[PDB]
């Protein structure tokens, strides 16, 4: 069906590669970076409710990067 | 016929192999203790060539 | 190939049905709910680095959904 | 085969129907302005029933 369950999270480990192992890093960042590039207009939003979010300038930036990183997944 | 995503689903899952009803598997992890006491040297007692 | 963009993104509206509209909402609480019920333990590893992080309660309480949010995505 | 990813690739997409070199498409939106100022009514200067 829809949602289908990553393997990944169970990762079998040993010497020998795994079955889709080359396409691991790429994969995830090819989402975001997707997404991003087509909706620039909540980049901004994002930075807005990450400066309104958090006191010190750290926390804003985590708030910043978390809701940028949940946004393309719409986890 | 969902048979891509499956293919994506799985990630981090081991590629066996199949002979029959048997299942090859060719990435394991084998622990052994090597009792190397009865192992002997045949060149002992050669005239060297 | 992995990534294959979601259409969900530009949502197509108008008064008929749109592709597989039922789905959607159980799509992504049942993959939350599946992998949080998998790996639990995550679960206080997320409430420690939330409690870590942010100053106020409000502040922490919205790191630990956002964490446990994009975890099970791995987003 | 990747067509069952495909299928859940779309979302939120438009389903149509198609009919040799015509595609009918059953969900859409139009704007119309309606002159209607050259109506008449069939049923006045009638004795009543």
């Amino acid at each position: 069906a829809v949602t289908l369950p990553s393997h990944s999270t169970r990762k079998l480990q040993t010497r020998s590669q795994t079955w889709l192992e080359s396409r691991e890093y790429t994969k995830h960042l090819i989402r975001v970076e997707n997404w991003i590039f087509r909706n620039p207009g909540f980049a901004l939003a994002a930075a807005a409710i990450a400066w309104l979010l958090g006191s010190s300038t750290s926390q804003k930036v985590i708030y910043l990067v978390m809701i940028l990183l949940i946004a393309p997944a719409y986890s | 016929s969902q048979e891509g995503a499956v293919h994506t689903a799985l990630a981090g899952a081991l590629e066996a192999e199949m002979d029959g009803a048997k299942g090859r598997l060719s990435s394991g992890h084998l622990k052994c203790r090597l009792k190397m006491d009865k192992l002997r040297l045949k060149g002992v007692s050669y005239s060297l060539c």
